[PDB]
Parts: C-alpha cells; structure tokens; sequence
C-alpha cells in the first residue's frame, strides 16, 4: 500500500478502477470514490461537532446503469445496507 | 421551557406567497410561544465572505487558538461557570416590577394590539401570528428575566425598553410581513390604481425636482382619487430605486430616476 | 463619420451643437482620462498610408520606484507593438474580438527572464546603503497606499 | 532513574512516547515507530492496558521488577542508554520528586504562566512577570504551583511534538551548503514560539532527531518563526550535537557557536532592520521584509 501510494496519478487509477465494466460516466465514478473514501469528522472545543461524510445523488434517464453502480458500491463497501422505494418504512431505516 | 425549531412549507419562506399559506401551525399552538423568530437568507456578498472566513477558520484549526484567549481575559466564560451562575441566579433572585414599568408596558400592549387591527382590516383576513394577553405576560417575563441577570431586586424601565425591543425584533417582525402584492380581493381596485397613480406621478414630475406629501395628497385628492392606502405606494415606488426618494425628515419627495 | 455628423445635426434636438472630430484611433487602451495609450492619426489622407503617432499617458507610472519607471514604459512599448502586429495578422488572414487573441505569446518568455533577473538584482542590492538612492517610493499628492516590495 | 519524560507524574507509555531520545532512536512520528514501540511493550511482558495507567496506581509487581525488565530487553532496540542514576527528594507523606521533573516544571512555569514597540514591551513585561512565578515554586509551602507547572510542561511537550511531526513530514527543512534552514510561516499555535525557550525546545527536538540520523554532518541550523501581530521573524541559530552515546574520542570543548559574530558582521555592513538585544547573542528579531535578503548575505558570510 505504501509503495503504490507514492506513485503519481494514484487518484486517476483509483477512479478508473471504480466499476470497470461500466463505460464512461467518469463524474459518477469520481463522486462514488469520494464518497467511499470519505472526509474527516471534527469537534471544536468539545461543543461544536462537524460531520465528515459525503452524500451522493444520481438523477438520470432510465437505462444508464445507476443500479449496477449502487450494487458495486454495496459489494466494495465494508459495511453496506440496501433499500428500495416502498419496501422501507419510517422505523425500518431508524430505531424501533 | 420549550425550545423548538422547524421549517416552513415548501422549504423556503417563499416571500411571494401569503403568510397563511406558509405556516402550518394553528393559532392554538402559536399563542403559547413567547418569541417566534422567522429566519431568512439575504444573499449579501459581504456577509457571505465574512461567514466563509469564519467557517474556514473553524476547520483549519485557527478557532481554538483564538477562543481560549478571550475565555481567559474578560469576555467569555466556560460552560460550567455559566451553568453555576444560572443555577445561583435562579435559586437566589426573583425580581418584581415597579409602578412606572407597568405604565410603560400597558401603553406598548395597547399600541401593538391596535396595529394588528389596522393590518387585519387592510388585508381583510385574520392574522396567522396572534397577539393576546399571553403576549403581554411574555414581555413581563422577559423584563423580569433581564432583571434576574444582575441579581437586582426590582425591574425598571431600563429592562422594559430592552424587553420591548426584543419583542419587536421577534414577534412583531413576524406578524408584520408586509406583503408587497398578493393579487387578492384586498386592494382589488388598487391593482389598476397603482399603475394609474404611478403614471400620473411620473408625468407630473420629471427626473429632477421634488414635491411634498401635503401637495401630492391635497391636489390629487381634490379629484377624489384617494384610496387611504397610498402610504405604502410611495415606498413601493421607492423600492424600484428610481421612482421615489424621501428626504428632509420624510417631508420631501424627490424623483431620482426612471 | 460624415453620415453620423449629418444625422446628429439633422435632429431638431441638436441643431445648434458644434461637433468636430479631433483624432482617429487605430488601437486604444482606456482605463481613465489620465491613463491611456495607443496609436492615433490626426486626419486621414488619400492614396498615402496614414501616418500614425503613438501616445502613452500613464499616471500609474509616477507611483513606481525610479529604477522601474523606465521598465514600465519599455514593456508597454512592447505590448502595444505586439498587439498591433497580431491585429494586422488577423486582418490579413480573413464573443471574442479575435484581433487580439494570442498577442501575449510573443513577449511572455522574455518577460519571465527579465523579471527573474530583476528579482535577483533586487535581492542582491536592496540592503546596500550605497544603492539607497534607488528603491525609494515617492510621495505624491493623493497617495495613500503603504507598500513594501518595489518589483511587485 | 531513566531518560524518560515525567515518569512519576504520568503513565509509562506517555514517558516512552514523548521522549527526545526514544523518538530519535525509533522515529515515533510515523506509524513504524509506534508499531515498534507496541512490539517492544508486548515483548517486555507489560500488558498495554497496564502501561497506560497512572504511576501511583500501576501494578506493584510490575513496578518492583522494572529494572530487570529494562536491563534484559532494552539492548535489542538500541535504548540501553536510558538507564542512569539521579537524585530523588522526599518530604514526609507527600511523594517523591526527581531533579529532572523539577527543572522541567520550572521551565514550563517560565514559558507559560499568569505601534509594535508597545506590543513587544508587553510581551517582555510578561516574560519578566513569569520569573516570580518560577521563583515561588522553589519554596516547600507552594506545591500547587509545582503541580501546575507539571501540567503546563505536559501540554507544552505535546504541542512541540505536534509541530515537529508536521515539520518532519512536509520536508520543510532545507539543506543549504553552509547551514540548514527551517522557517515556520503557516500553521496553528505560532503564538507559543514568540518566547525564546519554546523555540529552543523545538530546536532541541530537531537536533536530537538529526543527531541519531545515519547522515553524518555537523551543520548548524537556523530556525525562524513569524509573529503576525508584530510582523517580525524571531530567528535562532542552533549548534549541532554529537550522538548521546558516542565515544569520548571526539569529546573536547564542544562545538562553538559562531552566529553572534556573523550576525554582527552582517548588521554592521548593511542597514537591515534587525534587533540584537537579547542576552543570548544567537537570537535576533528581524522584520518580515528583510528576512529573505539577509539570509542570502548569511550564505556568503562564512564562519558557519
Ligand atoms: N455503459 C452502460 N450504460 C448503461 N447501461 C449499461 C452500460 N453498460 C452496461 N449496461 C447495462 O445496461 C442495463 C441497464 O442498467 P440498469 O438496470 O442499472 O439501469 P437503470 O435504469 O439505472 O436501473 P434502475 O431503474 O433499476 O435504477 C444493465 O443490465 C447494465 O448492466
């Protein structure tokens, strides 16, 4: 890891390695990579908390491989949960 | 005590529509809140830059390196010290009003309750934000709370003025939304009379020179064109930044632009 | 020009105005009335290539250090020449005024080297008391800025 | 005793973590040094949970046999030089204090406690005021001030470590032919380095880190720190040091500090806006504009 981390253009290869079999849509891949790696949460003097995670939205025409990208993100992530449409409730995405 | 936060319908306040179509809280629940704050964004550049710098200083670590110093010197106190001060004040003091404070509060209540009548008669619809006796008791409570800070055993006019100003900033501002135009039954003739009066005023008065409200009333009303609602028409023309300016303690009406 | 003058004079609003054309400009750089430069001709002639004079009135130069005031004028005289050359090339060839796209390419490389050399000389001689005559910021009526680095 | 930072008033892990010698010998600023320290603590037989407890409440059996554990294991990692003898003072049913901890508490009390000419005057007045705070801590009646000094020392060492890792990771040290330059222009808590003692702390950290480096050189170092309020750099010259455990064949009168003569020579010849008024002649205050040219002259000055 530390050997390959100092190569120039590691970010480009990481982006190119996201969902390789899907063609194009490089901005979606960049957003997915940024969400996967994530930011850094912060706490200022123990009274002001700042979130450190990135949320992504995909609004597009039918037949553009959005669901396959979601499945790839599910597979790659360490902890992943999947839900769809009317199959989820108020307390099914929350505590009951 | 209750501290509540909420969003309006449609997300943003949507100042284009009526206040009654923006707040879904009924009058029953809105009368139990002493202070109501309606919060809006103004999108000014200077404020945006100041806020951006303030937020970036928080993230880059420059925040703490400043804050401790002020907390050290004389301008801030820690959370625990303020907690202990709050409990000491609440368990030690309970102020009382003075005879002059009641006299100053009664007149303010009468004024703020009179204004609502004119607003409701002009808009021919009931106000969404209500003013009641609870609104007088709220100002009394705020005055006594202000007195409590100094451990004073009596509340005086100094605290009454600040309580009145806070109430004006919080609830009277929310009540007085002052819709520029709603295209409703109220001011129905004004829908054309506004343009009529604007044309009559812009043909009488070239881009230079000034007039007076006294003359603009007497002469334009001798022809029986008065509507009793022309007080805000001049301000609306002023909002165009060209039609009208008010100078010399509001006496002088100056034509400034197209 | 004659058609515009006749049209303006024809209007009853401006029947009594006196209008005279003083100069014709080929290339003009305008900031304000006290800061401008370009190429102008007093009056156009026939069958002779028009004589052009180059003018440059820059009050902005007065607030510079004595060693850099000649450099300001010298580099403006290169900017104007390059802009004229690229405008002539664009005219000959045939959202953006394509007459002046790419003029900076001719004088960029020399300017970088000159700036580097001037910076090296400034670093070498700024603290020398003998050269204290140079690097002195003038005081002029209406000057307010308090600034530190002369080459900047 | 041991070459450990405040052993009797903090944990064992903290003593090994914030030590100049251990950091120099193991490079704790990155992940490899921390992993090596964890491996060492695992080998020695002390559970990682126990090594993070307070010294008073640490397990009695481990405390009793600390000497044997040090003697038999420290040799593998090159830390056999941390064992030494010192002086410990005890007064009644109070607790033991070593001389090293006492001097660090005193230094911490010196450092922190309690239109630009006035700004510098107020700082110098506060520095004068801290003298009586350090003076009071030498009396047996005032022990709370000694405890406050210990806490201040812990915080100061943490800040020094935090700045040093940033300096070392971004390669801010520039290796010139005659000396090595380090200028701190941006970052948090640059208001701690307006005091000469804190800059000497950071310089001692860096010199200790460089002495144990395999690179063999004895070049002096220059450390510069900005103060935004005064718009002045405070600049200090630091002499190189031989490794702590090296033999006595090189031992002599130590390397001589030649920054005073160079600074005087440069100041006399040019009308630089420098202030050489501290008792230590190797510390100067130079205006922001003059820093970049002045150093260039120093490059050609020599004697360094
Ligand atoms: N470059 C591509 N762009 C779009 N679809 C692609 C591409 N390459 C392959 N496909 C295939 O096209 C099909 C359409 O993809 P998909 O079912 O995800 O579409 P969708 O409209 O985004 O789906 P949904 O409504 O479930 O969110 C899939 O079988 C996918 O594997």
């Amino acid at each position: 890891f530390r050997k390959i981390s100092r190569d120039r253009g590691i970010i480009d290869k990481i982006i190119s390695s996201m969902a390789p079999s899907i063609y194009g849509h490089r901005d979606i891949k960049t957003a997915v990579a940024c969400s996967l790696f994530g930011g850094v949460p912060k706490n200022v003097n123990g009274k002001h908390s700042i979130r450190g995670d990135i949320n992504v939205l995909l609004l597009g025409d039918p037949g553009t491989a959005k669901s396959q990208i979601l499945k790839y993100v599910e597979k790659t992530a360490h902890r992943a949960v999947f839900a769809t449409g009317q199959g989820a409730s108020a307390v099914g995405l929350t505590a009951s | 005590s209750v501290l509540a936060a909420a969003n309006p319908i449609y997300g943003r306040y949507d100042d284009l529509k009526s206040p009654g179509d923006n707040i879904d809280f009924q009058t029953t629940i809105l009368s139990r809140f002493d202070m109501i704050f309606i919060v809006k964004d103004d999108h000014n550049e200077e404020r945006d830059i100041s806020i951006a710098n303030h937020v970036i200083n928080i993230h880059t670590g420059n925040a703490n390196a400043m804050q401790n110093q002020q907390e050290e010197n004389g301008s801030e106190i820690s959370i625990e010290k303020m907690k202990r001060y709050i409990t000491y004040c609440r368990l030690k003091c309970a102020p009382r009003l003075s005879p002059q404070a009641a006299e100053k509060l009664s007149s303010n209540f009468v004024t703020i309750r009179k204004q609502l009548l004119i607003n409701e008669l002009e808009s021919t619809e009931r106000s969404s934000i209500p003013i009641t006796i609870r609104q007088l008791e709220a100002i009394i409570r705020i005055t006594e709370s202000l007195a409590k800070l100094e451990l004073s055993p009596i509340a005086q006019e100094r605290h009454v003025d600040e309580a009145i100003r806070l109430f004006q900033a919080s609830t009277m501002d929310a009540a007085s939304q002052d819709p520029i135009g709603g295209l409703n039954q109220a001011s129905g003739t004004s829908l054309s009379e506004i343009r009529r009066f604007e044309q009559e005023l812009k043909r009488r008065l070239p881009i230079g020179w000034s007039t007076s409200y006294q003359t603009l009333r007497r002469e334009f009303v001798d022809t029986h064109r008065f509507s009793q609602l022309a007080l805000d028409k001049a301000l609306y023309a002023l909002e165009k930044h060209e039609t009208i300016q008010l100078r010399h303690q509001g006496q002088n009406i100056y034509r400034s632009g197209v | 020009s004659q058609y515009m003058m006749k049209a303006v004079r024809t209007n009853p609003m401006f029947s009594y105005l006196d209008l005279n054309i003083k100069r014709y400009w080929d290339l003009l750089i305008w900031m304000d009335k006290f800061n401008f430069s370009g190429l102008a001709c007093i009056e156009i002639e026939e069958k002779e290539n028009q004589d052009y004079t180059a003018v440059s009135q820059w009050q902005l130069k007065k607030f510079l250090s004595p060693i850099y005031q000649p450099e300001f004028e010298d580099w403006m005289m290169i900017i104007l020449d390059s802009m004229l050359k690229t405008k002539q090339s664009y005219l000959k060839l045939n959202s953006v005024e394509n007459s002046l796209n790419g003029f900076s390419h001719l004088f960029s490389k020399p300017l970088m080297k000159r700036v580097k050399k001037l910076f090296k000389n400034q670093q070498e001689f700024i603290l020398d008391p003998q050269y204290e005559a140079d690097y002195v910021i003038p005081v002029l009526p209406g000057s307010h800025l308090n600034v530190k680095n002369p080459l900047l | 005793d041991y070459y450990l930072f405040l052993l009797r008033h903090s944990s064992l892990y903290d003593s090994f973590y914030y030590s100049n010698y251990v950091n120099a010998k193991l490079s704790l600023w990155n992940e490899n040094g921390k992993k090596r320290l964890h491996k060492m603590f695992a080998r020695m037989g002390i559970p990682l949970s126990t090594a993070q407890e307070t010294w008073l409440y640490m397990d009695h059996s481990i405390k009793r046999e600390l000497g044997i554990i040090f003697d038999k294991n420290l040799d593998r990692y090159g830390l056999q030089d941390i064992i030494r003898d010192g002086f410990v003072r005890t007064l009644g049913y109070r607790g033991s204090i070593s001389a090293s901890e006492f001097v660090e508490a005193l230094t911490a009390l010196l450092e922190v406690g309690n239109n630009s000419a006035q700004k510098l005057t107020n700082l110098r007045k506060r520095w004068v005021s801290n003298f009586w705070l350090s003076w009071d801590a030498l009396d047996d009646r005032k022990v709370e001030l000694l405890n406050r000094g210990i806490q201040l020392a812990q915080d100061l060492q943490r800040a020094i470590f935090n700045t040093g890792v940033a300096i070392l990771e971004k390669k801010l040290i520039k290796h010139l032919r005659i000396y090595r330059l380090c200028v701190l222009q941006d970052g948090p808590d640059l208001d701690l380095y307006r005091n000469p003692l804190t800059l000497l702390r950071l310089g001692n950290w860096l010199i200790e880190c460089c002495a144990e480096s395999e690179d063999k050189q004895l070049l002096p170092m220059v450390l510069a720190s900005i103060d935004e309020n005064t718009d002045t750099y405070l600049v200090a010259g630091l002499t190189p040091r031989y490794p702590r455990g090296l033999d006595t064949i090189h031992t002599k009168k130590p390397i001589l500090n030649n920054f005073s003569m160079a600074f005087q020579q440069i100041t006399a010849e040019t009308d630089a806006k420098v202030r050489i008024d501290n008792f230590e002649s190797s510390i100067i205050e130079i205006r922001r504009e003059d820093l970049s040219p002045f150093l260039e002259k120093l490059t050609l000055s020599g004697l360094l």
